[PDB]
């Protein structure tokens, strides 16, 4: 049940079975990658498509 | 990745959809340098011509004889061809 | 391939080394040249030749 | 530092491959916009006929 403390409104949503939660920086592939980093990656989405 | 610098130099299918992604920058750079060197004089406005837009893509031929004679008007300025009136007056005057 | 230059990394055995420096060498550098530090950045000139 | 702003004239060495990934579809859109603006009317511009410009290099000298 999410509440916005800037406009005082209530809303709900679903989460993927969270035992915990926190904030952290993402992996290098999502922390800002570089063209000359995908030296081993190819267009055959080797287990990575959501980019 | 090709080592050429001009058009019609690399198969669009050369990436294979399997090549490594680190070559994308080299492909974009190649494309940009090709577009730059194939038209180095394009600096004025776009200046769209599209080859007359209608038919000149095939009729514009010059192999052993020219065609599409110009339909210019009179050349009272910059006297060139022998305009009929002028030559007639000159001949009748002598 | 032609023009493509892949970057290589050299991780020294110890986690750290003071006053360390690398001077990459390759016989007949006319084919390619590399230097600097653990980061190599190998450049390719020809399309063949090991 | 943002180098993804170019029109009618591009630069091949500005991308500086060792750069963030935002450089990409942005440059592709730029190339497409430049190509469209330069010639926004293209069906089949085949007015070359196997490099006729070489023998027909008389376009710049309309005197002779």
């Amino acid at each position: 049940a999410v509440w916005n403390y800037e406009f005082d409104t209530w809303s709900f949503r679903t989460i993927p079975y969270a035992q915990c939660i926190g904030l952290v920086d993402p992996p290098v592939l999502e922390r800002g990658p570089i063209w000359s980093d995908f030296q081993e990656i190819t267009w055959d989405d080797p287990s990575i498509k959501e980019l | 990745e090709t080592n050429a610098v001009v058009i019609t130099d690399l198969n669009p299918l050369y990436p294979r959809d399997r090549d490594y992604i680190y070559e994308g920058a080299a492909q974009i750079r190649l494309i940009k340098q090709t577009l730059q060197n194939t038209f180095p004089n394009v600096t004025e406005p776009v200046d769209i011509d599209s080859d007359t837009f209608k038919i000149m893509s095939e009729k514009l031929k010059f192999t052993g004889d020219a065609m599409d004679v110009g339909g210019l008007m009179i050349k009272n300025v910059t006297p060139g061809t022998g305009d009929k009136d002028v030559v007639t007056k000159g001949q009748m005057e002598a | 391939s032609r023009g493509s230059q892949y970057i290589l990394t050299a991780t020294l055995s110890p986690a750290n080394a003071p006053n360390q420096n690398i001077t990459w060498t390759s016989s007949n550098p006319n084919i390619a040249t590399v230097s600097g530090t653990s980061t190599q950045g190998t450049i390719n000139a020809l399309l063949a030749g090991f």
